[PDB]
């Protein structure tokens, strides 16, 4: 089925945290756990505090995210 | 303050300079080494820049230790407190900062000049901000120890700000 509920809101990264785990600010209101693409890892793309990422965020909890362009 | 002594000397007529600073006059090389020894002084050539290249008795041994005794004390404060660096970065989390704040003040108390520097990456963006964000919160709490000497200031890669003390 794949639910397509998913969240595609931006957000400018406040902090680092391990893993390539990130808080986020957003466009949208609230700083919550948003983790890394795949991709990005795959591709090296160094996210860095203070950068306008697109964190999708799952209805079920927004608390966390997946970041998935580029900055 | 090294300068040239008794047997050194080839200045044929040395415009000779007494054990005081006498002005006896214009007495031979030869002549200066005899009146030295009559003193068991050393006769100095203290200059080939002067006129009749000059050659002046003193204990030269012994004021040069005492010079050397003062240029000691001058010398030790010659030095007297430079530049501890510290270089934060500009991630920096929470007990790593107090860490370096620390260290700051105890420089400060210690009597040294600061050298706050940030070494940098990529991502110039947010850069700036981010020192300021650091480096101006850790001079308010130094405020009460230390003054800002240098500012927010570019080195391209880098960035510095300086940290001198209160009192002197
Ligand atoms: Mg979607």
């Amino acid at each position: 089925a794949k639910e397509k509920d998913t969240i595609r809101t931006e957000g400018v990264v406040t902090e680092a945290l391990p893993n390539a785990t990130f808080r986020v600010k957003l466009d949208s209101g609230p700083e919550i756990l948003a983790y890394i693409s795949g991709k990005m890892r795959m591709h090296y793309i160094r996210i860095l505090p203070g950068d306008r990422v697109v964190v999708e965020i799952t209805p079920y909890d927004p608390t966390r995210g997946r970041i998935v362009y580029r900055k | 303050k090294e300068y040239l002594t008794n047997e050194r000397i080839r200045a044929k007529q040395v415009r000779v300079v007494g054990p005081d600073g006498k002005q006896l006059g214009i007495m031979d090389t030869r002549e200066a080494l005899r009146l030295a020894q009559e003193m068991d002084l050393d006769l100095v050539l203290v200059g080939p820049n002067a006129d009749p290249p000059v050659a002046r008795i003193m204990d030269y041994s012994k004021w040069r230790y005492e010079q050397q005794m003062a240029e000691k004390e001058a010398r030790k404060k010659a030095k007297r407190t430079e530049v501890k660096s510290i270089k934060f970065r500009v991630k920096i989390d929470e007990h790593d900062y107090q860490t370096k704040l620390g260290h700051i003040k105890r420089f400060l108390q210690e009597g040294h000049k600061v050298k706050v520097t940030i070494m940098f990456r990529g991502r110039e963006v947010a850069h700036p901000e981010l020192g300021e964000r650091i480096l101006n919160r850790v001079t308010e709490d130094l405020k009460d120890l230390a003054v800002v000497e240098m500012k927010p200031e570019m080195l391209g890669r880098d960035m510095n700000m300086l940290l001198a003390p209160v009192k002197v």
